[PDB]
């Protein structure tokens, strides 16, 4: 079925939109990223490794905020993640303007996925080679969703994306408990990245951010340092 | 595997965009190398100035293009695409200044440039600009800043960086150099940039073939070093 | 093969092949040279007369972009004429929106960007002509910019475009264009054009000159016949 | 075991590193350590050349073009 | 081949892309609906039952469109979301224009027209989603409506879409009593069918969703069965199976 693995607007004889699985394979070849939802908050953790010490680690952040209570972590292509985060911010601000209320995480995820689907319906436009992991704290309950280039979105309690995502998933369902809290969730993310991390995890090599009721904030390198020292 | 490299919007079975990689390989076609180093209070960029003809007007062969007074750039890669990208960058900076008042920070500037490159690489309408853009500029509360940002649309901050045919060797040299903490002074920054380019190129570096531009905290204006200052830097470097 | 069918496809080694092919189209055309004086710029192109039925000036390659700007195209003549029209439009727009004559550097940059924009799309092909722009003004002196199908354009002290580009360059280096004026350098231009001419593969040609400098009060115009003939005589004085 | 090695080298330092490397990578690391020791006209393998060989073999990313990650 | 694009007609006159889209529907999870005298229901199977997956919407397969309509979903997730959003938009547009609820068939016809337009115009792939519809209206009452990726719909009393559709539909036709089914009997039949329609044994409640449509005091309440009543139905079917094998 090699003849149907090129166009995005054609169905395979088996009925597979091949370019979507190809974009998903591109996603899974990206940097590791793990997110866990605790009873009191949500933790997002991605590894941020540069090819050299020549790169300013703090200039580009893999974890970015959408609203005061919405975060973003990705595994795949960064340039696509930038347009995705820009679109997510615009959609959140549009919802806020229309309804004068911070946009619900489920609604934000649905709109972002609809944006992702918009690029998967015509020839000449490439699907987003990046899958998002979306945090949130709505109505006094934590939220965690994953949006794919396919446009599908789900409600992961805890998942690992990117390279060696199978190992991260196997670690999950083992050290993950439904009745944990924010600090245990941070620790679980630290170890989940650890077995998917090559080399020492420095304060610059791993970027994390909690998403509890106080809102989403990217942890400063000092907090990552003390959390890692507690883990190490 | 090899059949997916004809359209930029088509994903490889392993999940790669081969056209973007080919555009990256197009950067080395110019045969030039540019290196940028960030000091404590200055940012210095140097690049090759190849004039393989006596009738060329060496004043018009310069690869240092001034985006604005406090933002400078060095463009390596294919010449016409680089010139188009600098015109776009100047337009973006002017539009940002007109729309928000304060001058555009360097990171935001070619982050917009990289967003343009990314939307180019997503919708298959135009080939990506085969030119690497290296930006500099003094930014308040953050000191000197040099960001390299590429046709794929990937932008990052660098303590030091380089792009061109001799990229990996120069980056390795800078790795060997930026590991020993020392006073990154104007003189030392220019000297280390010149040493990087000379050692990677294995060339005595006659002053007529290197062109240098630096922005400093003391003088936050992009200034292109002329022949005299370049020669002074070379002689201070040798001894 | 495979990557050279469109202008928007990068080669695996990373080179737009269509632009190189358009360059090869320019190399297939006749030699056109432009030499910058100490006080101006002189254009001379070798215009072959394909058939004797032509009218001693038909399809001339010397185009007046503006009052002070001249163009000395070499290559696909239809593309050259279209590019001359675009350059005239750009100069007129600059004059209308800014009130003063467009600087040669800015005009060359804009026309190059127009040229480079045609090597970006699959629906369009790169221009098959290479042209050089020359102008003089006391405020900014004499300038001479050559733009090829790639869209790259830097100033030149003296440039050639066409078949015998290389020979014209070897001969033009032995000329001290930095100090000579636009009077004798016209005779020199005629002599170089006559040197760069096969004359056994090309049946005949009609030499046409052009210049812009202090002696033409900053304007670009056809070189007067009453001195074009003497330039031709000096060219005949040289044996080749 | 068959290599000469030295008293000062502690293989447990290299084993505990989190890098995921196959047995072929281990063999390549040891062969590069031997080559580094032999290049400096030394018949003994020490901590420094072993560490440099480890760092060299660990570097496997090459280009990756910086945006796939 | 003649499947390069949807606009290509085979020499026999078959839209190969459309047939490909329909054959692809069997990849989706099993969805079924039973029409009873007092109401109509839908039953769906959750393919993704990972313990790490949180269930927040409880309506991933069955979507509420109007105050008196609901639809089950089988096909591509993105296309599914697009079609359900368009369904809600058409429903609210008709409500705004006419100030009465849609007579079910009109909304199904609107979706089928959109899907046919997608399979007719070039540059657009057919919508690889086949969705069942339930609803009540003043003209014909409870109706069960089926939609195909080609935009061909049809009235039905009981169908199944997704994995092992043919066996479920055949056993439906085998043991459905026309005009003698109550909502309780319809629920029991749906559970019986879903038991061996999917290979998973014991028919776990967490892996099955059922939503029922009822006409109470002119309100048309759409109810999604919680885990308690689903488990009660599972145990009822288990005890019925135990009683059946007592004869053996």
């Amino acid at each position: 079925e090699r003849g149907y693995s090129f166009s995005l607007t054609t169905f395979s004889p088996s009925g597979k939109l091949v370019q979507i699985e190809y974009a998903l394979a591109a996603v899974a070849g990206g940097a590791p990223s793990v997110g866990i939802k605790a009873a009191n908050g949500v933790v997002l953790a991605t590894e941020k490794k540069q090819k050299s010490i020549l790169y300013d680690e703090r200039s580009v952040h893999k974890v970015e905020p959408i609203t005061k209570h919405i975060g973003l972590v990705y595994s795949g292509m960064g340039p696509d993640y930038r347009v995705l985060v820009h679109r997510a911010r615009k959609l959140a601000q549009q919802y806020y303007l229309v309804y004068q209320e911070p946009i619900p995480t489920a609604q934000l995820v649905q709109r972002v996925a609809s944006v992702m689907q918009e690029y998967t319906q015509s020839g000449g436009v490439r699907p987003f080679g990046v899958s998002l992991l979306i945090c949130g704290w709505n109505e006094g309950r934590p939220y965690l969703f994953q949006s794919d280039p396919s446009g599908a979105y789900f409600a992961w309690k805890a998942t690992a994306m990117g390279k060696n995502y199978v190992n991260g998933k196997t670690f999950l369902e083992k050290r993950y408990n439904e009745d944990l809290e924010l600090e245990d969730a941070i620790h679980t993310a630290i170890l989940t990245l650890k077995e998917s991390f090559e080399g020492q995890m420095t304060e610059d090599n791993i970027e994390v951010g909690i998403c509890n009721e106080a809102g989403f904030r990217r942890l400063t390198p000092t907090e990552v340092k003390d959390y890692l020292a507690a883990i190490a | 595997s090899a059949g997916f490299d004809r359209h930029i919007t088509i994903f490889s079975p392993e999940g790669r965009l081969y056209q973007v990689e080919y555009a990256f390989k197009a950067i080395n076609q110019g045969g030039l190398t540019s290196v940028a180093v960030r000091g404590k209070d200055c940012a210095v960029i140097v690049t090759q100035k190849k004039v393989p003809d006596k009738l060329l007007d060496s004043s018009t062969v310069t690869h240092l293009f001034k985006i604005t007074e406090n933002i400078g750039c060095v463009m390596t890669g294919m010449t016409a695409d680089s010139r188009s990208q600098v015109q776009r960058a100047r337009y973006e900076a002017a539009n940002w200044k007109y729309k928000y008042g304060y001058e555009i920070p360097v990171d935001m500037l070619c982050k917009r440039i990289a967003d343009i490159s990314q939307v180019y690489t997503q919708n298959a309408e135009m080939r990506p600009l085969g030119c690497c853009m290296i930006l500099i500029g003094i930014d308040e509360e953050q000191g000197p800043q040099v960001y390299k940002c590429d046709p794929a649309g990937y932008y990052c901050g660098f303590k030091a960086t380089a792009a061109g045919v001799k990229q990996t060797e120069s980056t390795s040299f800078l790795e060997k150099k930026v590991k020993k903490k020392f006073d990154w002074t104007f003189e030392q920054t220019v000297e280390t940039a010149i040493t990087c380019l000379s050692t990677v190129l294995s060339i005595d570096f006659k002053p007529s073939e290197i062109e240098v531009g630096v922005v400093t905290v003391e003088n936050p204006k992009f200034r292109i070093l002329t022949e005299a200052e370049i020669d002074a830097h070379l002689v201070a470097l040798a001894e | 093969t495979g990557y050279d069918l469109s202008a928007s496809t990068f080669s695996p080694d990373g080179r737009v092949f269509q632009v190189e092919y358009a360059m090869k189209a320019v190399e297939n055309s006749s030699t056109a040279i432009g030499i910058r004086c100490k006080d101006g710029v002189v254009f001379g192109v070798e215009k072959l007369v394909l058939s004797k039925l032509y009218e001693e000036g038909s399809n001339k390659r010397l185009f007046n972009v503006d009052r002070h700007v001249g163009m000395a195209v070499a290559g696909l003549l239809a593309d050259a004429r279209s590019l001359a029209d675009i350059a005239r439009e750009e100069a007129s727009n600059f004059r209308s929106n800014f009130g003063y004559n467009i600087p040669l550097k800015h005009l060359a940059d804009r026309v190059a960007m127009y040229v480079h924009a045609y090597t970006l799309y699959s629906a369009v092909r790169p221009f098959g002509c290479s042209f050089m722009l020359g102008s003089y003004s006391v405020n900014d002196g004499a300038q001479l910019y050559m733009i090829d199908p790639s869209g790259v354009s830097y100033g030149y002290w003296g440039c050639a475009i066409g078949k015998a580009r290389q020979a014209a360059k070897t001969e033009i280096e032995k000329l001290q264009m930095k100090e000579m004026t636009c009077r004798d350098i016209v005779k020199e231009v005629a002599k170089i054009i006559y040197i760069v001419h096969d004359e056994v593969k090309d049946k005949a040609f009609e030499l046409e000159l052009s210049w812009v400098g202090e002696l033409t009060n900053g304007r670009h115009e056809i070189v007067p016949k009453d001195i074009r003939e003497e330039a031709e005589k000096y060219a005949k004085e040289s044996l080749k | 075991s068959k290599m000469n090695l030295s008293e000062e080298v502690d293989l447990e330092d290299y084993v505990a590193r989190p890098d995921k490397i196959s047995g072929a990578d281990i063999n390549s690391i040891c062969q590069e350590s031997g080559m580094l020791a032999v290049r400096e006209n030394r018949y003994i393998v020490l901590a420094k050349d072993f560490e440099k060989a480890y760092k060299t073999v660990i570097k496997k990313d090459e280009q990756e073009h910086e945006f796939y990650k | 081949r003649y499947d390069s694009r949807t606009t290509i007609f085979s020499p026999e006159g078959r839209l190969y892309q459309v047939e490909y889209a329909m054959e692809a529907i069997g990849h989706a999870g099993t969805c079924l609906g039973i029409l009873a005298n007092d109401g109509v229901l839908l039953a769906a199977e959750r393919r993704n039952i990972h313990k790490l997956l949180d269930e927040v919407f409880f309506s991933e397969k069955i979507y509420k469109l109007n105050e008196d309509m609901a639809c089950s979903v089988a096909g591509i997730t993105s296309d599914a979301n697009v079609l359900t959003n368009e369904l809600r938009l058409i429903a609210q547009r008709y409500l705004l224009q006419y100030q009465e609820p849609i007579p079910c068939e009109q909304l199904v016809t609107a979706l089928c027209d959109i899907k046919q337009a997608y399979t007719q115009f070039g540059g657009k792939r057919p919508f690889g989603v086949s969705l069942l519809y339930i609803g009540w209206d003043k003209h014909y009452g409870f109706q069960l409506y089926q939609s195909d990726p080609s935009g061909n719909y049809g009235g039905w009393k009981a169908t199944c879409i997704g994995n092992n559709s043919a066996a479920a539909v055949s056993m439906l036709k085998q043991d459905y009593k026309e005009g003698e089914m109550t909502l309780k009997s319809a629920l029991a039949l749906a559970i019986k069918v879903l038991n061996k329609t999917m290979d998973v044994s014991k028919l776990s409640a967490e892996k099955v969703e059922i939503a029922t449509l009822t006409r109470e005091n002119g309100k048309t309440v759409i109810r999604v069965l919680k885990q308690k009543e689903v488990e009660q139905l599972i145990k009822k079917h288990e005890e019925e199976e135990a009683k059946a094998e007592r004869e053996k």
